[PDB]
């Protein structure tokens, strides 16, 4: 025959390797592939699609729908209505999405991440709030003010009610989301004052992520 | 879609034909034979009884056990070969027999024997005598099988068990004959007891 | 010589591989090949052959030649001549047949399964036999009403003496076929009044087999 | 290095392999070939040659040359001169030629064998020999007239001193062969009365061997 030398690693179990393997039963004809809707070639396309940010987990409501709804409407401006640190990984807000629990598995990702906010209240309010995002660097605005001399959006509840913003530098102190009354809800006698806001994190199309790991979820 | 139909997928699977054991030391007992014949397991015999006429290759797969270093070697005589009556005798080195020498540890031995009969196919069943003894035919004909231990001794006692696997390879079969309804009595004759075509029921409707 | 690495499965009897193997007698010159007339090259070949089926396989004659012979003739209108389940595992009347037998070796098959009924009366004798097929899902006709209103064949005996159906969806609560008495056997003073009937259920020329297994027939 | 997996029959010594082997010592430059004669390429050269039969094997004398010596002259013409089974294996007269002992080597051989028979006596002599062959199904003939009533050559040994036959279907109750008195051995009052016959088995140019065994003749 031919001569050979077996190297060093034969006759060992690589848990990971790839090599073809004796099929069991060679004889036996697989059944026909069929289209199915929904092929999935990739998980970024689990991450890309947008899902309801519980930014509401407080202590007493986190087994309700209540976890997911940001109360507006009764409310000093001094305080802002909510705030978040925006990193998927690693923060309660956002650990728990369909984009966070895809990146639970990846040691690296890196990306950026889309919020988009939908108010949720009468198609006869009005108001404005102030969307602040401070960079991972700079600390949290104290007041509205001191938001309003940054990076923000103010947003006109009346004219438009969603609001979409795509967050950079998002990868593994990272950036924090806050809003901000620049304006009270403005009613009429007929509708409600206390509206809510829905919150809606995604991929912003990037995502990319390198290091499978496993989910520190499941014990 | 229906390849898996085929006479090659439907008869070429290997099957455990054969369970023998033989001690390696202090008569009759210290070899095994099983001349090579179609008609040893039941589930494999309704397979073959399906075709008069069948032509195949035969590859066969020992695999032996124990209970030093054991060899054994497996010897196949020929439909004309001289057969041993005693683990020393001479004609276990015959050089026309093959034989194949397998030693503890090792992948297991692989013998391959063609298509050795003396007509053009092996006959499942034989209208016939041979003067005589009916349904007898030495056309089909396959040979013995004889391993022992080729160890002188071992102070100990070793027992060996060997289990022969038995694949037919490029199958050709011919006249094609209906499934067997009754049991097996015996695995050189054909007879049976008259038995019921189909399972009873309690009403034609 | 050649850096050669042993992968898992070295060295292992796998019972359904398909290797090359060393023969015992290479010098061997074997037998050339003849003609001999009957080369199976398929078994759905042999499933497609037609043989009779035991539909008189009631508890005292499954011994004789009357297990086969559908009795006709001697005569209420009100109960039907015969019935069976369709599928031919699992069903002890097309359970031995050419046709039952090879479809025993093997878990999946899917296929239509053809139905032929010859008349083996006299050639005086004349009438008309409703033959009607029930869907799996439907339940078995109880009148001869019924089971004109649904799917049957009026088949005219002292015309034609052979009536073929092919039934679909036959693949693994099965479809049942039963016959009635439109029209009682009407004979001449000479012929005998008694008559019998013959089945014959094969393949309707397709019969997919999948995976093939062992057959429950032989302990 | 490439993955490998080692089937079934991986160290083991088949005693029929042939694989190609590490030589002991490659440096060795072998002595060049010459011619010599008498090349053998086949066995059935062997075979084809001719060579003389023992017909007269009887008791007292198989230690002498009188084995080969069939006696013809001194004889009654009822009892024939000799008769011996045709085929080579298994029929001691035949059984130790170059012909015989060659297909002793041979499960199954398949071919024609041709007897030719020379009369040894003085040229002065004359008469005639019927030598009559029947085939193996038939009889052996009883009486030189049922002997003539087949397949016979009737030798004129006044004319010709050889007697060439081609038997055919000799394989594997075979054929036989016998020789009768149709006219006694004429002579004139100088040349002797008693003659001698010998005989020659060899190929008839065919004899295909297929399965090789182990000579029945060395213990």
């Amino acid at each position: 025959g031919v001569p050979v030398l077996n190297t060093p690693g034969s006759n060992q179990f690589l848990t990971s390797d790839d090599y073809q393997s004796p099929s069991a039963m060679p004889q036996f004809d697989e059944t026909p592939e069929m289209h199915i809707p929904g092929e999935v070639r990739n998980l970024m396309e689990i991450a890309e699609v947008d899902s309801v940010v519980p930014v509401n987990n407080v202590t007493g409501k986190t087994k309700s729908m209540d976890a997911y709804q940001i109360p507006v409407g009764t409310t000093d401006k001094t305080k802002p209505i909510f705030s978040f640190q925006m990193d998927p990984g690693y923060s309660s807000v956002l650990k728990r999405t369909l984009l966070g629990e895809m990146l639970n598995y990846y040691a690296h990702w890196s990306g950026s991440v889309k919020l988009t906010f939908l108010f949720c209240g009468s198609a006869m309010a009005t108001g404005k709030l102030l969307i602040s995002y401070s960079p991972p660097g700079a600390s949290v605005p104290t007041s509205r003010k001191d938001a309003m001399l940054g990076t923000h959006i103010v947003w006109d509840i009346g004219l438009q009610s969603s609001c979409v913003l795509c967050v950079p530098w998002i990868s593994q102190s990272a950036g924090y989301i806050t809003c901000w009354y620049q304006t009270n809800i403005v009613v009429p006698p007929g509708a409600p004052t206390s509206c809510d806001v829905l919150c809606f994190a995604s991929a912003c199309n990037d995502f990319s992520v390198r290091l499978l790991r496993d989910t520190p979820f499941m014990a | 879609s229906r390849s898996e139909s085929t006479i090659e997928n439907f008869m070429g699977r290997a099957a455990c034909v054969f369970m023998d054991q033989y001690k390696i030391n202090g008569s009759t007992d210290r070899f095994a034979v099983w001349t090579i014949n179609i008609r040893e397991m039941a589930q494999l015999r309704r397979k073959c009884e399906m075709f008069t006429y069948m032509r195949f290759d035969i590859e066969m797969t020992m695999v032996i056990t124990s209970c030093p270093v054991l060899t054994h070697q497996i010897m196949y005589v020929p439909p004309g070969g001289p057969i041993p009556a005693k683990v020393d005798g001479y004609e276990w080195q015959t050089s026309t027999n093959p034989s194949v020498f397998w030693t503890e540890g090792n992948a297991p031995p692989r013998i391959s024997i063609p298509f050795i009969s003396v007509g053009n196919a092996y006959s499942s069943f034989y209208d016939g005598w041979s003067h005589g003894t009916y349904g007898y035919t030495t056309l089909n004909a396959m040979g013995k099988l004889y391993i022992r231990h080729v160890n002188r001794s071992s102070p100990h006692q070793i027992t060996s068990t060997i289990r022969v696997y038995f694949k037919p390879k490029h199958i050709k079969a011919w006249v094609p004959r209906p499934p067997r309804l009754c049991p097996y009595i015996n695995k050189r004759d054909v007879n049976f007891v008259v038995t019921e075509i189909t399972d009873s029921r309690t009403s034609i409707t």
